């Protein structure tokens, strides 16, 4: 069968992932430009929301050294791939949970709808990649919103997950933090209430 | 805006390290116990940030000069350079390579690093680089040293550098570790051994590159990095 | 009624696939975590049904005709024959052999199979035969085709036929799959790989059998099946 | 040492076991003679009962595609091996839990007592082998009845199980289904309450 | 009109199958007995048709839809793709590849095939594709099945697809056949044995290509074709 | 010695070559555009001729499943390589002998004179490649005209054939078919009168 | 693939085959019971006939050391396998061409019709195996009759020979030798008018 060149293998990000990818979070001087946690400037179109969550290991303890990359569409359901800190909206960002901040947070707007490859709509969601010491290869997940139940019920990816009880672990719960629309999305890596992770 | 025009060859998860590798202690509690769920590739998966317009500093790739507090760092001066190609051998141009490492004594410039090898006042240990049209990157830096960690009672990581590469999408994104040719610590590391296949470990060993060294100045190492191959969609939805 | 005169060779649980084989994803939640409890053989275990008296229709073993709805199925016509013996080499006469499979395009005739290859109006995919005195069975079918299934993101099972053999007792009963000589999907399948030893994998591979083929009509494959060795009791309860 | 021909290796029955051994249960045309869940016709000696249950995976979720074959003595503690659709009682039978009917059922008589090899009597019991997608080699278990605690305490097989809490996972609970004596046996493949499985 | 500016590498007639190969019976009365006459290359042999303006229908390379009688063909869905290069390794762009083959059971859609495997109402079995700028071509079809034929008393042609390739001249034109990786019929076929060198047979074997397959859809094979090497003229008539 | 990659080896076109390339002659439905035996449309320049022939095996029986491909200059001695169904003349074409047409036919014009690589004129000719079941690699030949005797005699390609009697087998014999100028050209594959074949 | 034990390879019968199988033909003393050229005693049922022929090598020279064996149906079309010199008719004989007699003869009856395996009647025929120095493995042919024209047209085995001209090499010509009905069947091993030989 046809073998191609094999992909470089992954390795853990390690305890100090902050020093190279989260300069301010590890409290080291930053550079002019940083890829960080604010995907939307106050004047970007859409409903502005705040995202927050915590990450738990299999013993129910807090992972205080994880790093997270997020990828989502803008409010009109479009992916903004040209990263520029002058943009009113960037579809990419990074955040982290530190020994200080047990909780990560992201400032952005609610994604519009994008279609799958077959033409079917997917429910608004935000793609997340989780990195940390003890993770050999990163984990991929999706964050969907509880106030979108109708679109959630017909999401064709959410629908690939066989058990209904597991679909709920990907559903972030609407709250209000300082009178601003917030949703909490906690990640359980292992055991009871274990978040669904994907491969693609 | 970004368009759904490519698919990426599936990952071989038996080549990459599996999630639960008990000898690397920390993986026991941080590995999932359910199976991952396979989902077909859409626009959410086949697109990613392009960092062409990120404002880069003039020394963002030179760790000999980017931290600087009146001097040069102590250790072996080396250039680490290579090419970023996909599994079809097609270069990956304008892609973001980030890297971070210890100093010459193995000390990490981080609040939680308490090892007794001292900090080096002219060394930060962070660098980034946009590959050129041909997929090449280079960083200039000093060779890191090994360090003990608390896994087993006498575990030593080999000298290494951490590396992150964006690639053309969130499906190609990869964090990895570069090791140095002939380091005897490499087969004893439980983090390197989370990779079951020995041909896969080889892929992470940077080889000494004399042809790239600056005579009387610094040695060079060559690290090429392969990302998931990319192909056009074909015969999809008919 | 049935008598306790037989004892059967203990199953080797390192030759059969183990219950937890993570690459085969559905095995993760369906494998026990406690150890099995070993119990001596009594009559509850050394006896089992004899189906010499089941009323077999006349095409039960013939898949080319048994579904019938106008014609012949579309696909490679092959005969699948072999012999059923125990581990001592003895034949196992008048024992039940049941088989089912997908059609020439990999489609199963079952409500839950949504794969897009179509159904074949002349094909059903089920057969049964009771071995003759010498331990022989034969079927006449069409070679089935590979089907993609949701384990990994691009997993494909090899062409296979499912088998169910009763043998002389509920201790000997087994269900397995037959693979076809040379299919390059075999070494890649996680279900094939749940078997750790490669010599065990070989035993599932039917071999092209040009001596049994009917010229100008259909090919033949041979597939022999080995059930647990049977022995008389000796020196029991003194 | 002496080696014999190795046994053929086992493979999962797969998700489509029904099309091969449960033609009816997978809504497909049946043949004249099918081997199914009615072990006893109404004119058969013994106490007529009705067995039922569900199979759970380790996540607590129903296993909806399992397939079970049963073997048991008639009312007089004798195994009837000569399978025939005409016999008033057959020692063998097959049932399945489907997507439509998530619980298996069996119609039989309560088995008489048989002896072990040493001549010592075993509590009345049904021998069950379980198959399904996900199970590489089939599971052996035995069903015992709750209203036979004197025999269940003497049983040389129940007493081989070291821990008594595990012996309880093999004892079916008595009930009634439109006043027709029924016993309920739920199989927990993995986890908390895990059914005992045997090797022989 | 066409110019005489190329010469072609000479054919290695001990690599290709010779004309007289007695186990392939019809070759007996259809092989010349006199030696071929060798003649130099002129404008007649070094020019040939170019099909860049033939008007291809949109489904011409897609055998799942170009015959269409309301539905899909029954059989294994597969993409058959590869590149056409010359012996110097140079791609051969805008060339015509044509291919014809049986259905899932080995029946050809032609008056004279009275094999008893039935026709597939939705399959015709013909495709044509002009290669791109890079030498690539592709088809979509079903895997053909083997067929018995009247050579020896029990001869089975393995599964195959016939290819016809034009190249840049009537000097490069070729007709050949593609076989499938692992088919145990490949080495018993007299037509395949008409090639004396075992390494010449390996080039006719298409290899399973998981990288190019559509997940949950169809598998892919890769077949690359090398035509006679093309060079510029030099030092001619002094 | 320098070794290049080896060419893909030839296999016989097989008995069913008509389904892939002689669509019409196999009485299968055609596509919009097929390559066939009409090189010149009735208004192309030159002397219009019809060619016909039969092919023989070495027992002297007819080859009814052969397939031919022809390449000739136009009446000005120019090779027309851009194949188009709208052009008046195409230099390439295909024909076949079937169970119902023991005979092939082609409609074209007498080709004009082309020179070889050394500057020397070749007599008018048509290059022929013959394919069929039983032929493992195709056969190359040239058809020449019996009315061009003088040019035929100074032809540098016909003069490489050593024996004069062999040169005759390449000469098509002029005749008339319903007022149209025709030439016959039989091909003997093997035996007495064996047509000369080339290697180039 | 499945390989069985290989059959013992053939070797030529050599020039002296007469000494072991044609004892009177080689002028040596015969045993009590010899298998020879008289399949039918005179009181057997059917048309009595004399078969005769000559065997020719590829140069047109006679093969004077050949040995043949025939197998045929009786007049009802049944094959009589129990060989016994007492029977009236025996389905097998042997004959030979010697330096003395360039011609072999057989005495027997015209075979009746037998069906092939699909039940399509074959023309009457005699199965022949030819042995000789020079013939590494024996040649199988069929002798058919010129007076069974209607049936020879519909024989499924003769209709397997592709070329009509070749089917005639299998037809013996009707004659008279001394008032008896005779068929002449000459065999051409090689060359012009080569007899068709079969593999099965
Ligand atoms: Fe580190
Ligand atoms: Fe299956
Ligand atoms: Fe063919
Ligand atoms: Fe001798």
């Amino acid at each position: 069968p046809i073998e191609l060149l094999p992909e470089t293998p992954s390795q853990t990000a390690g305890p100090y992932v902050h020093i190279g990818l989260a300069l301010e979070a590890a409290g080291n001087p930053t550079r002019d430009q940083e890829i960080w946690n604010r995907l939307a400037k106050p004047d970007a179109p859409g409903e502005h929301i705040l995202l927050l969550g915590q990450v738990y290991d299999g013993n129910g303890h807090l992972v205080r050294d994880s790093f997270l990359e997020v990828w989502q569409a803008d409010a009109n359901g479009e992916y903004q791939d040209a990263y520029n800190l002058e943009n009113a909206f960037n579809s990419f960002g990074r955040t982290a949970t530190t020994f200080d901040a047990g909780e990560w947070t992201l400032h952005t707007v609610k994604p519009g709808v994008v279609n799958n490859a077959a033409g079917v709509p997917m429910a608004p969601h935000i793609n997340i990649s989780l990195f940390a010491r003890g993770i050999n290869i990163h984990l991929h997940t999706r964050l969907y919103f509880d106030d979108e139940a109708q679109a959630n019920a017909k999401c064709p990816v959410l629908n690939l997950i066989e058990q209904p009880q597991r679909r709920e672990t990907l559903i972030a719960k609407r709250c209000e933090v300082d009178g601003k629309t917030a949703y909490r999305f906690d990640i359980r890596i292992q055991g009871e209430g274990e978040t669904v992770f994907f491969d693609f | 805006p970004a368009q759904d025009n490519s698919r990426f060859v599936i990952r071989d998860r038996n080549w990459h390290p599996k999630a639960l590798t008990p000898d690397y202690k920390t993986s026991i509690a941080r590995s999932p116990r359910q199976a991952l769920v396979s989902i077909p590739q859409s626009i959410s998966e086949t697109t990613g940030p392009n960092f062409s317009h990120l404002g880069f500093g003039a020394h963002d790739h030179d760790l000999l000069l980017n931290f600087n507090n009146g001097g040069l760092p102590i250790g072996e001066r080396i250039i680490v350079a290579g090419r970023v190609v996909d599994q079809y051998g097609k270069p990956v141009p304008n892609t973001l390579v980030e890297m971070w490492q210890a100093n010459a004594g193995g000390r990490c410039r981080h609040k939680n690093d308490r090892y007794l090898a001292p900090l080096d006042p002219n060394f930060g240990g962070v660098g980034r680089c946009l590959t050129d049209s041909d997929g090449y990157y280079s960083f200039r830096t000093i060779k890191p040293g090994p360090y003990p960690w608390r896994n087993g009672p006498n575990d030593w990581r080999p000298a290494h550098i951490h590396f992150g590469i964006s690639g053309p999408s969130i499906a190609t994104k990869l964090i990895t570790q570069l090791y140095f040719e002939g380091d005897p610590l490499i087969p004893m590391c439980p983090i390197v051994k989370s990779i079951a296949n020995p041909e896969a470990v080889q892929q992470l060993i940077a080889k000494l590159d004399m042809n790239n060294a600056n005579p009387m100045d610094c040695l060079a190492y060559r690290f090429d990095i392969v990302l998931r191959g990319q192909r056009k969609t074909h015969f999809e939805n008919c």
